[PDB]
């Protein structure tokens, strides 16, 4: 009270000095069920992968994508992102994802990179300089390799011009190494552009077949259908907690509600447009949001020339939520309630007054 | 496959009164015993709505401008109206949205379709005739859902294209009136929001033929247009919109 | 509950103190107004149990003993006809004590004339 | 952005407190009139017309 | 630019409305006094000095 | 008549409604003041000729 009044002596009376707050104890985040997962099992772990001149493009959209399972897998020998962060893939949202799957040689795994120049980069699969997304690659010597040699995986060796980014070329035109005329007829200086790899189990690391999946993100004006997973916590009721329900945040006491919502409605508002009712997204139940018991802290004292004894009034606060007496004005602590009636010395409110004789109410 | 329908009877389109129809819930918020004023694309009260017939020989499937939104009212028996045609140029140059309800399920596709000039379905007296498209080249979105569906049923629909979101509001109402729109109040609940992200400026209703040439089953539908205005909506104790006030209709409601 | 907002609000100084002090002055002014209007007597008078006033009837303005609020029928009808950091402070005088003050004023002006307003 | 919200809400609160002070002055004038009528019409007989 | 002009003109209009409310309260007090003088001096003879 | 100005002014809420309400209250208060001062009789008395 001396701090509030900016004086070392306090006259007899009641002085509103502070504001009691019921401090929030927990944080409750309830987010709906993580269903309709993106089909990453049929892209990363498919039956047969494609070649690099005809890389398979899978469009990932209208689903929720769990990148934590993909990132925590230890089978992947290369996980390099060029426009995003691996630990923020579960937090960001994108419009759609392009998944480019192919098989290359182990020495060409570095060639799927922005600014990298190679045969696969120039003629088979090209990335832009402002590429966003992540390149994932893992060894597949136990699956793709054959003891007679796996010749099914082809790759383009010759082309007149370099690729544009995200451009396919499945054409089988005979390249002209020299200046001799070739009408599709092979000769001394005219060779077929697609050659087969030599994947065998006796080769060391670098010639083993590597399966590469490249995820590319688009951030156009289309809505961001692809988002990360939502980790909803448990629901705690009857306590002043910080609630976060489907992006609607606040602080309140969450109690059971008798308001029967219609099934399309999620939140509830009173006359004054404050959220007092809500539906939990996990379990379809209706909860009332009572605001925490904020109150005004008033100090009831006589003069400091008389005595240093004080009483504290918490306005509009029940006495179980803070010489303790319950009034209609609030909870009064430090005053002894008596049955006698006197004239009003210090007004408390609702017919209650305080006086000094100790402090009585 | 496309077929020109050349046995139509020429007749100008009709017009009738909207009364107090076309109201929908502006948001997902419950409100109890309160009056809420909201600014959104709403259908004007007592407005001039376009009335189309299907009777035998009338078969009204034209292409109309979408404007800022479409209120679709359907006085339906024996399920003649099956879907709608959404796009801008209605050919393979642009990307179009298809809503169909055939004999099994509802299919929602966003693809590059080649629409026929006269698209329809057909029931043989059994549905064994699908002539609504000739091709489907580049699809970006597919969504299979639960089926939405004297005139016995009344079907109200509101279609809005706001920020790439396609809002479908709907309400089923049991009526027993013969010819025109009944007079009453029914707020349309939000059913499904579609992430389409496409330009739509023109639309066309999809009907179904009855075969036994062709015969048009008895149906009538109504098209209204959404305009930006203010409604004062009344929420009852149970939280449903039971009455509304159009703030720009007359000075009393103002 | 935003601490950054309060840290930015401390740059504006004592505006909140002035608003709280003005509202506190209004709140104590309402109680002072009720005190000046109704508490004009320091003696709580009662009517006699026998209502023999020479034919004059005051039952519609005297308090009804059958009602728990101890209001007059006219006062009961008057009370029936009237229907984020925000707090409502209760008034210092309750409606029962304001009714008691009006009952004392009515008993004084019925039993004692204007003499109780000028002395005993 | 928070500074914009702060100055808007502070302007709203100052407007509310100002109109509350004006209404408090009006109610205080009415209550002073009511106390005058309590003193002069109830506690005595007044010669003042109307 | 319109945000600066809007907050300046809104502050000017709020100042004008506040001054008009204070002057209206003063004129209401003067009119209540004038109605009291009409009741007590014109419609009757007043014993109140001056 | 600038519609962009009114669109930006709607972001500030119901200040304009408050000011119009206060001015309307003052405007009807002036008529109430004249009614209280001058209309103290319901009979229009006339002097003799
Ligand atoms: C149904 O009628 C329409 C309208 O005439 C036909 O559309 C036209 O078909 C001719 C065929 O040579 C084209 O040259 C026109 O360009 C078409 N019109 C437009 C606006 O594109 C349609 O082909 C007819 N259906 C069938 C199956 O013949
Ligand atoms: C004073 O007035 C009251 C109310 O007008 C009278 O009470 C009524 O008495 C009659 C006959 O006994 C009843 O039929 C009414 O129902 C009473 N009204 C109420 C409101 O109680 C009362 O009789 C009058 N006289 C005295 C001496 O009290
Ligand atoms: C194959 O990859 C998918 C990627 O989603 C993963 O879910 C699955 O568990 C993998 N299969 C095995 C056998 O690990
Ligand atoms: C969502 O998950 C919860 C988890 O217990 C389950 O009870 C519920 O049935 C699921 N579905 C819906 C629609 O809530
Ligand atoms: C509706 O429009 C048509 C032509 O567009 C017009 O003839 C008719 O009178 C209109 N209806 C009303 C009620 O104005
Ligand atoms: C949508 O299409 C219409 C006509 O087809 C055109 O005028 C308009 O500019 C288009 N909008 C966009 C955003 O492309
Ligand atoms: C309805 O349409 C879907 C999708 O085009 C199709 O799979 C299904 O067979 C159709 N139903 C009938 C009865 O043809
Ligand atoms: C659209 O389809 C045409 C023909 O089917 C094809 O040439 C073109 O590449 C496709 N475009 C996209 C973006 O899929
Ligand atoms: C609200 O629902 C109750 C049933 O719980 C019903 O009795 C009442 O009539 C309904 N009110 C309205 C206005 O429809």
């Amino acid at each position: 009270t001396k701090c509030t009044l900016k004086s070392f002596t306090v006259e007899k009376g009641i002085y509103q000095t502070s504001n009691f707050r019921v401090q929030p104890t927990e944080s409750i985040v309830r987010f709906p069920n993580i269903t309709n997962l993106c089909p990453f099992g049929e892209v990363f772990n498919a039956t047969r992968f494609a070649s690099v001149y005809a890389w398979n493009r899978k469009r990932i959209s209208n689903c929720v994508a769990d990148y934590s399972v993909l990132y925590n897998s230890a089978s992947f020998s290369t996980f390099k992102c060029y426009g995003v962060s691996p630990t923020k893939l579960n937090d960001l949202c994108f419009t759609n994802v392009y998944a480019d799957s192919f098989v290359i040689r182990g020495d060409e795994v570095r060639q799927i990179a922005p600014g990298q120049t190679g045969t696969i980069a120039d003629y088979n699969y090209k990335l832009p300089d402002d590429f966003t997304g992540c390149v994932i690659a893992w060894n597949s010597n136990n699956l793709d390799s054959k003891v007679g040699g796996n010749y099914n995986y082809l790759y383009r060796l010759f082309r007149k011009s370099n690729l544009k980014p995200f451009e396919r070329d499945i054409s089988t035109e005979i390249y002209q190494a020299g200046s001799t005329p070739c009408n599709g007829v092979k000769g001394f200086n005219c060779y077929f552009p697609l050659q087969s790899y030599g994947f065998q189990p006796t080769y060391g690391v670098g010639y083993q077949p590597y399966r590469v999946v490249v995820l590319s993100f688009e951030l156009l004006h289309a809505p961001a259908t692809v988002c990360g997973p939502k980790k909803s916590t448990n629901l705690v009721k009857n306590k002043c907690v910080n609630f976060n329900f489907n992006g609607l945040t606040g602080t309140g006491v969450l109690t059971e509600s008798n308001k029967k919502f219609l099934p399309f409605q999620q939140f509830g508002r009173d006359i004054a447009d404050t959220t007092d009712a809500v539906r939990d997204p996990q379990t379809l139940e209706i909860l009332d949001i009572t605001p925490c018991s904020f109150g005004g802290v008033s100090v009831i004292t006589p003069g400091t020339n008389t005595s240093n004894q004080v009483a504290v009034l918490y306005q509009g606060v029940n006495c179980t939520e803070v010489n303790v007496f319950q009034t209609r004005a609030g909870c009064l602590i430090g005053a002894e309630h008596v049955n006698n009636s006197y004239e009003c010395d210090i007004p408390i409110g609702a017919g209650i007054c305080a006086s000094y004789q100790s402090i009585i109410a | 496959q496309c077929v020109n329908l050349t046995t139509r009877t020429q007749l100008p389109p009709a017009y009738t009164n909207s009364f107090t129809r076309g109201v929908y819930y502006p948001d997902k918020v419950f409100r109890s015993s309160v009056l809420h004023s909201t600014q959104d694309l709403f259908l004007p009260f007592f407005s001039n709505v376009t009335w189309f017939h299907a009777i035998h020989k009338r078969f009204d499937n034209p292409v109309l401008p979408f404007n800022d939104g479409v209120y679709f009212a359907s006085t339906e028996k024996s399920n003649i109206i099956r879907g709608w045609i959404f796009g801008t140029t209605l050919d393979s140059k642009t990307q179009s949205l298809l809503i169909v309800n055939n004999a099994t399920n509802v299919v929602i596709k966003v693809c590059e379709f080649q629409f026929c000039n006269d698209p329809f379905l057909g029931v043989y007296y059994m549905e064994s005739e699908f002539r609504v498209y000739s091709s489907a080249n580049n699809c970006t979105f597919e969504y299979v859902s639960q089926p939405f569906l004297n005139f016995k049923n009344l079907r109200e629909f509101v279609f809005k294209n706001i920020d790439g979101y396609f809002k479908i509001y709907s309400k089923h109402t049991p009526i027993n009136l013969v010819r025109d729109l009944p007079q009453g109040f029914s707020a349309l609940e939000p059913l499904v929001d579609l992430p389409i992200g496409i330009n739509i400026t023109r639309f066309q209703t999809l009907l179904a033929l009855h075969r036994s040439g062709w015969t048009a089953g008895a149906a009538a539908y109504y098209v209204g247009y959404l305009q930006p205005r203010t409604f004062l909506l009344k929420y009852n104790e149970n939280g449903t919109i039971t009455d509304a006030v159009d703030c720009a209709l007359d000075p009393l409601s103002e | 509950d935003s601490t950054e907002c309060s840290n930015l609000l401390l740059q504006y100084g004592s505006f909140c103190t002035q608003l709280n002090r003005a509202l506190t002055g209004i709140a104590v002014e309402q109680d002072k107004n009720t005190q000046e209007v109704f508490a004009q007597v320091k003696q709580i008078y009662k009517t006699p149990p026998i209502k023999d006033f020479g034919g004059f009837n005051f039952s519609q303005i005297l308090p009804d003993p059958s009602k728990p609020s101890k209001r007059s029928p006219i006062e009961d009808l008057l009370f029936n006809k009237v229907t984020n950091g925000l707090t409502v402070l209760p008034p210092l005088l309750t409606d029962e004590m304001i009714a008691q003050y009006t009952s004392a004023l009515l008993a004084g002006t019925i039993t004692s004339g204007w003499t109780f307003g000028a002395g005993p | 952005q928070i500074d914009r919200l702060i100055t808007g809400r502070l302007q709203s609160l100052q407007t509310y407190v100002t109109q509350q002070l004006i209404r408090a002055a009006e109610i205080r004038a009415s209550a002073n009139l009511a106390a005058t009528k309590m003193s002069e019409c109830v506690l005595g007989q007044s010669k003042r017309v109307d």
